[PDB]
């Protein structure tokens, strides 16, 4: 007809491969089939194809991929970035082993890369900061936005002065709302002050967990249940939607909202 | 506080920055145990007397206090107080305790030892401080032994003693047992006992000790425990081979087989001895000893096709024979074979079927044997003549030897159904031991130089264990050497976030056989290396060798090829080259996909854990024959360990040493840049090794690899024997000193061997030498420690270069 | 003038004077040949592709016997004949510097090293001389005597790929894994030599082999396997002078005999291209070797 | 709740590790924020591995190498791809429509006309009288080939029930 999905895959492969057996027919009319857009059906389906050999559409396998979104297709696309040196490509691979979070021996790659092939900047600072290192780097490149990250960084370390001297940035440029946001949290994470505290919040964001979790803060900094209620309520809601779309990852992040 | 003072140790395991913040903060905050913080941001510092200073202040402070809530405060705070004792001691030791000042160190260390009831699994590892007391005094025992220019050194020992001292450490060595070290400074410090002496003190002591510890305890390292089979001193040690016998007892059956090979070995005065333990193997539940002995025996009894091997063997044997006159020698050999011959047709429609060759070989071998024991030529005309014909028959026999089935050949074998205990080296302590359901008499003969004929043997879990004939190999080598293993798998275990990131070695049990021989098994579903490579790469249709042939292609030969003619060699044919295909094995195996990210991954740490254990352990065996890995999801096969030693500083044939051995876009193209941060999580690895148990457990194994026959055979074997042949070649004397004050050469003999040996021990010096330099660390033109960044680096060098180590023959397959 | 050079090809051939065309009898076969030399006055010449030295008269043509000499086990890397011609140096992969003399062509040296024996060389006096192997520091050995060593390392680490001295009687220069060569000046002696290190230039900084001086060695020569040379003008600085134009190759020859003027080269291309030493040029471009080369002599 | 004062009164882990784990799965499957003030209230690397291991004896093999199938055979895996074919049919097969994987098993060994065929022996053997019919003929098909190990199936089921007596005929003719 009994319809069965993946007996036809395999067997639409096997007629595939009996069109593989000019199909420029066949060439154009799979192009559009992919150009289409279920889909990671088929998608798969051409994938199971290539890997009994080559369709072809290369970069539009990649292409295709990354609209897979599916980071599956990781691979797909590293075996693109395997084929040539691409400081672009290899940026996309490193945020797309970030996505994998598979992404240390990638940084691997990406120190490496800066070893290599010359080297990249935004995601190379970016990325050897998510690596322990570029941090004085980023203080003196910085010193030489990629600031507010440097300032990530000066979170990441102690110093809530120094997080106090990005807050003189705060109250200089005030996104701004963004940036000052996890920055001033930062700060009252490291600055007891409920004062600088009280500016972070109220700069801080419509739907703000990190600054509902601060809300609640200087609910209980002094004396309100219910505002800091509210908050709980709320925000628990919040990171309960997200840990519903999820360890293997979030453990230890969903450890960190319960 | 001492939860935010945990968060400060957290600080102090943390890196540096969150480190002294939090010590800082914190410090600002009876702070003992942030005395003991402040102390450890003190070592971060690393000012020595400052630390010092403090710790002894703290320490008299603590004394004041205690004199010689509160309370309990003031017990924790003593377990603390010892504990910087032992700290300060060890951080001072650095710098010290060859001979001299450790006394004093040692005596702090039993001081804060007597102080402990304690951490002491900490002072355990301080009852092994103690313990290494007993090693650098035995070491200055070793000092007085090498300058001594077995009573002597035990009087030598004695009149403080060294063995007093070493008695404590002894029974604290048992409290260690207690504390978990574990079996590493166990089976440490018990070797260590056994070698000490017998005497009354250590003869009581360890009796009590032993006694009072445990028997499972001392069920690891049975192996090592047969490595001891003759005592030279019965003395305490006939006893302690009567407590051997005693655990052995316990639980036998789950193991048991060590018994066996021993029996099976040929120990002369210690297979003796194998035969009393065999009687207390005999007395305690005897029938499983029966059931065993008939399992052992008629595995020796599969063993190699007799008259086949007989075949060969006297195939080399006439090779000697007629090479350079070897003749009689040889043919002393083929009188084995007579005594192979005098064995009879025993087996069913094997040497019974071989009869009539046999039968008639032994009548040209007795017609061999007439004429040659006239003088020589007559008879040495037929024994070639016969020998010649039956190579051939033997030969046409030998294609046909192929196939394999137990009940045509000793059908004994098939006898069995089942008996109680087969766990075919499962071997699991605590278990559900399982029986056999044998398996089908048809087995598979491998095809090799050995031929090493293979099956699985259904039992009564109805899982078939894999089982292999090995000829003339050492089990023991390869026990000790997943025992190491397992030393690793331990650290693992024992191992850090790495334990999250945890890869461990699959260890694969083999039996030992007899004195040359064991018992392989096909390991979980895999890929030998070169077997599927050779494969794919075929059935990717393309030639299986691109790289003799590049190579022939580039020049007539490699053999004569210089560093620079080889370079170039290499180079160009690499240009050519390219290791993609391995990658596409993965992408071949990466169904789900995920599977190519996850067991990249996989062959990644593999690659890893293989690394380290090479650097550390040699044995590379370049082979992709020698190299494996898994047709499961996946992880690498580094099996059939030669030695420790280098195969280059072995060779012979070819330069090659490497830590590890990479095919080049294998390898790399296995992840991303190659092994860039795969090797980095194993340069973590193999630094963790290098601080944890580089010291302790590193060098138990080592010592493991050092020491007697079986394992001296292996190390042996290492240089080999053969190329520990001849020199001038005397030491001093050895030469002139066979001359004619001889023959009491023949008189008194003896050693020889315990010159060789002397010189194993050398060897084993030197190894260990490597191993420290190795571990934590040293090698190349200059040292440091080198430690993590650099030893990796260098590391990383020495895979990365060269041709030179491209250089290796064959045997790279590059 | 005769010329012949050395493929892995294992065949050799005399190329004519200055037509480059090889003609004779010569057979690596069995082998390859290591270094190419022929006698003082060109009667034999000898050379090694694996474990023994093998002459074949440069005085006869294609005369396959001229002499045999087993040594220290490998294919020698370098020797030398000395202006005695009987009493002459060699040096070989085994380790240890083994040299044997023309004398029968009697061999009787011994010269220790940390690794295969790069090259036999001779000093300011012929019958001085030192050594310098693929390991380390020089060592200075003598004439059939007195020969321990006086130790010279340009590098803790890098393997020289020979001891290179021509004749000047204060100089030092060599040839390595670096492809910067290490060179220094020596002082006036028989051997005493104290060096003065010049430093280690990189004409080709990879893996530069074959390290000559020039004939008055106002120029020098830096060949590699890296299809990369450049000569340099060792005059002024050893300034670099010349890139070598070749194809990929190896060059462990790198040479100008009776010119200085035309420049032959190595070419592992199969056929050698000799350039024009002034210059450049393709001079007689051609090789003996069906596979390719590094090798060169001259008579 | 009750765990909430629970926790109060305790840590868990445990074997509820498993447990909560279900529970988060069953809180993200679940999920009115019931659900979230619960895992709210839940209140990691070693639990996460045990949790691996309970789940491990929870499920295992096939699955996988369901999620590893067919698609399987081509990974171990022209003739072979066919006979594949054949069998990732059959698979479904005996994976319901009884007279599908009847006509299924006809053009079957009309194609054949194997190993697959020995295990479709079984699939046959798991077996209204249509069945039988159908399955005679079948036998009648594979009356092409010789077993071998069929033999004994092939008993068994001509025991239950012994009509049919043309195609056991048929069968001691194939015999």
């Amino acid at each position: 007809c009994s319809g069965l999905a993946g007996i036809y895959y395999p067997l639409a492969r096997e007629l595939f491969n009996a069109s593989f057996a000019q199909y420029q027919e066949d060439l154009i009319q799979s192009l559009c089939a992919a150009l289409s857009s279920t889909l990671l059906n088929l998608v798969e389906f051409m994938e199971h194809d290539d890997k009994p050999l080559p369709i072809s559409i290369s970069t539009l396998g990649e292409y295709a991929q990354r609209c897979h979104a599916y980071a599956k297709a990781l691979h797909y696309k590293e075996l693109e970035f395997i084929e040539e040196p691409s400081t672009s490509t290899i940026e996309s691979l490193i945020t797309i082993n970030n996505q994998l979070h598979q992404t240390d021996a990638a940084i691997g790659i990406l120190k490496h890369a800066q070893q290599h092939h010359d080297l990249q900047l935004k995601e190379t600072w970016y990325e050897k900061l998510q690596r322990w290192d570029d941090a004085l780097n980023a203080y003196n490149k910085r010193e030489a936005e990629v600031t507010i990250g440097k300032m990530r960084s000066l979170h990441a370390l102690g110093e809530w002065d120094q997080l106090s001297e990005l807050a003189a940035d705060k109250w200089a440029s005030s996104e701004v709302k963004r940036a000052i946001a996890p920055l001033a949290a930062g700060a009252a994470w490291g600055l007891a002050q409920w004062d600088r505290v009280e500016q972070y919040i109220e700069v801080m964001k419509p739907q703000s967990p990190d600054k509902a979790f601060f809300d609640a803060i200087l609910c209980l900094h002094r004396n309100n249940f219910e505002k800091a209620a509210e908050h709980i309520f709320s925000a628990r809601d919040l990171l309960v939607t997200e840990m519903s779309a999820l360890y293997n990852r979030a453990y230890g992040v969903v450890v960190r909202t319960q | 506080m001492k939860v935010w003072i945990k968060f400060a140790n957290l600080c102090r395991k943390s890196g540096r920055l969150g480190l002294a913040q939090k010590t800082l903060n914190t410090l600002l905050e009876a702070p003992p145990p942030v005395v003991y913080a402040q102390l450890k941001y003190m070592w971060a510092t690393g000012s020595q007397k400052e630390a010092l200073n403090h710790l002894i202040s703290f320490t008299s402070r603590m004394a004041h206090d205690l004199g010689l809530q509160h309370h309990i405060e003031d017990y924790t705070k003593l377990l603390a107080r010892c504990f910087l004792k032992q700290g300060e001691w060890r951080v001072s030791l650095q710098p010290n305790w060859r001979l001299e000042n450790p006394d004093a160190i040692l005596g702090s260390y039993l001081l804060a030892t007597h102080f402990d009831k304690t951490w002491y699994k900490a002072w355990h590892n301080w009852a092994l401080a103690n313990f290494e007391v007993t090693s650098s005094l035995t070491q200055r025992i070793k000092d007085d032994k090498v300058p001594p220019t077995l009573n002597a050194n035990d009087n030598f020992p004695p009149e403080l003693v060294q063995r007093h001292v070493v008695p404590a450490i002894k029974g604290f060595f048992h409290s260690i047992a207690l504390s978990q070290s574990s079996l590493q400074d166990t089976l440490r410090l018990l070797t260590l006992w056994f070698k000490f002496g017998g005497i009354p003190e250590a003869a009581q002591a360890m009796h009590e000790g032993f006694g009072l510890i445990k028997i499972d305890n001392w069920l690891e390292v049975i192996p090592q425990l047969i490595s001891r089979i003759h005592q030279p001193n019965q003395t305490v040690s006939r006893s302690l081979l009567s407590l051997l016998a005693d655990l052995g007892k316990a639980h036998p059956q789950a193991l048991v087989y060590p018994l066996t090979v021993a029996i099976k070995s040929d120990s002369v005065s210690r297979q003796r001895a194998a035969l009393s333990i065999i009687d207390k193997m005999r007395m305690h539940s005897p029938k499983l000893v029966n059931q065993a002995e008939l399992v052992s025996d008629e595995l020796i009894r599969v063993a190699v096709l007799w008259h086949e091997l007989w075949y060969e063997g006297l195939e080399d044997a006439s090779r000697q024979f007629f090479g350079e006159h070897n003749t009689e020698k040889m043919f002393a050999t083929l009188e084995p074979l007579h005594e192979m011959l005098k064995r009879g047709p025993e087996t069913l429609r094997e040497i019974s079927f071989q009869n009539s060759f046999g039968r008639d070989l032994n009548d040209a071998y007795e017609w061999v044997l007439n004429y040659k024991r006239t003088k020589d030529i007559n008879n040495l005309n037929q024994a070639w003549d016969i020998y010649y014909n039956v190579f051939r028959r033997i030969s046409r026999k030998l294609p046909q030897l192929q196939t394999l089935d137990l009940q045509h050949v000793s059908p004994k074998l098939s006898a069995a159904k089942d008996l109680e205990l087969a766990v075919p080296g499962t071997y699991h302590a605590g278990k559900p031991i399982v029986r056999i359901t044998h398996f089908e008499p048809v087995f598979t003969v491998i095809s090799s130089k050995q031929r090493p004929r293979r099956v699985i043997i259904k039992g009564s879990d109805g899982k078939d264990y894999q089982y292999l004939l090995k000829s003339h190999e050492d089990i023991r080598q390869d026990n000790l050497v997943m025992q190491l293993f397992g030393l690793v798998n331990t650290l693992l275990q024992n191992d850090p976030e790495s334990f999250q990131r945890h890869l461990n070695i699959q260890q694969y049990p083999a039996i030992p056989l007899s004195p040359k021989t064991g018992l392989l098994g096909w390991v979980p579903n895999s890929d030998t290396f070169h077997v599927l490579i050779r494969e794919h790469r075929e059935a990717s249709k393309i030639p299986l060798n691109i790289e003799h042939r590049i190579m022939l292609q580039m020049a007539p030969d490699y053999d004569n090829l210089t560093l620079l003619q080889k370079v170039e060699v290499f180079t160009y044919a690499l240009d050519n080259t390219k290791g993609q295909d391995l990658y596409k094995v993965l992408w071949l195996k990466s169904r789900s996909s995920e599977s190519w990210l996850d067991r990249r991954t996989t062959y990644t740490r593999s690659l890893a854990v293989m690394s380290m254990v090479g650097y550390i352990l040699g044995l590379g065996d370049r082979h992709p024959s020698n190299l494996m890995l898994d047709r499961i999801t996946g992880k690498v096969v580094h099996i059939d360990f030669g030695d420790c030693f280098e195969a280059a500083i072995l060779r012979e044939k070819y330069p090659e040493k490497v830590p590890f051995r990479l095919t080049r876009m294998l390898t790399y193209a296995m992840e991303v840049s190659g092994i860039e941060g795969s090797f980095r999580i194993t340069c973590e690895n193999v630094m963790m090794v290098l601080r944890d148990n580089k010291e302790s457990l590193m060098a138990i194994l080592e010592a493991f690899a050092y020491d007697p026959l079986i394992n001296w055979g292996f190390d042996l074997p290492t240089h080999a024997v053969m190329e520990q042949t001849g020199i001038d070649l005397p030491l001093a004397n050895p030469s002139e000193l066979l001359r004619k004050g001889v023959i009491s050469v023949e008189d008194a003999a003896k050693m020889e061997l315990q010159q060789k040996a002397e010189v194993r021990n050398a060897r084993a010096t030197l190894v260990l030498k490597r191993i420290a330099d190795k571990l934590t660390g040293n090698d190349f033109p200059r040292c440091q420690e080198l430690s993590v960044p650099d030893q990796v680096d260098k590391l990383i060098q020495q895979a990365t270069s060269v041709e030179n180590l491209c250089q290796h023959y064959i045997g790279w397959c590059s | 003038v005769i010329l012949a050079s050395a493929g892995y090809d294992h065949t050799i051939r005399f190329w004519e004077a200055l037509t480059g065309v090889c003609s004779r009898t010569i057979q690596h076969a069995d082998s390859q040949v290591n270094r190419l030399e022929i006698t003082s006055d060109k009667k034999y010449l000898a050379a090694a592709g694996h474990l023994h030295v093998r002459l074949y008269d440069i005085r006869s043509n294609n005369p396959n016997p001229v002499s045999s000499f087993e040594g220290h086990k490998g294919n020698v890397t370098s020797i030398a004949f000395q202006q005695e011609n009987r009493w002459m140096v060699s040096s070989s992969e085994d380790g240890t510097i083994k040299v044997w003399d023309v004398r029968s062509p009697s061999v009787q040296r011994n010269y220790k090293h940390n690794a295969p024996v790069n090259e036999v060389a001779i000093h300011p006096n012929q019958g001085e001389l030192i050594s310098c192997d693929q390991d380390g520091n020089i060592r200075i050995w003598d004439l059939g005597e007195n020969q321990c060593t006086n130790q010279l390392t340009p590098e803790d680490n890098t393997p020289l790929q020979s001891l290179s001295v021509a004749s000047d009687g204060s100089m030092l220069v060599a040839g390595n894994n670096k492809g910067n060569c290490y060179v220094w000046r020596m002082p006036h002696h028989t051997d005493a030599s104290t060096l003065e290190p010049v430093t280690k230039f990189k004409s080709h900084t990879k893996y530069i082999t074959r390290v000559l001086l020039s004939a008055d060695v106002k120029n020098l020569a830096t060949c590699s396997a890296d299809h990369t040379a450049r000569v340099w003008n060792i005059e002024d600085n050893y300034q670099l002078e010349t890139t070598l134009d070749g194809h990929q190759r190896w060059v462990w020859d790198c040479a100008f005999s009776a010119d200085s003027a035309y420049l032959v080269t190595a070419c592992s291309d199969h056929y050698v291209r000799l350039w024009d030493l002034s210059t450049s040029e393709i001079v007689r471009q051609y090789g003996g070797h069906h596979k390719g080369a590094v090798c060169v002599a001259l008579n | 709740m009750p765990l909430i004062i629970d926790t109060f009164q305790d840590q868990s882990n445990s074997f509820k590790r498993g447990a909560a784990l279900k529970a988060l799965g069953q809180l993200a499957a679940s999920s009115y924020p019931e659900l979230l003030g619960v895992l709210i209230n839940i209140l990691s690397q070693n639990i996460r591995r045990e949790t691996v291991r309970l789940i491990g004896i929870l499920g295992a093999l096939d699955p996988y190498k369901h999620r590893e199938v067919d698609v399987a055979l081509l990974m171990q895996g022209e003739e072979y791809y066919p006979t594949v074919v054949i069998g990732v049919l059959m698979k479904i097969l005996k994976d319901s429509i009884h007279h599908s994987t009847v006509i299924q098993a006809i053009m079957h060994i009309f194609q054949t006309m194997f190993l697959k065929q020995i295990i479709p022996g079984f699939i046959l053997v798991m077996h209204p009288p249509s069945l039988l019919e159908l399955y005679f003929q079948q036998l009648s098909v594979l009356i092409s080939i010789v077993k071998q190990h069929i033999r004994p199936h092939v008993t068994e089921i001509v025991d239950v029930i012994s009509l049919t007596i043309i195609s056991v005929i048929e069968s001691l003719s194939r015999a």
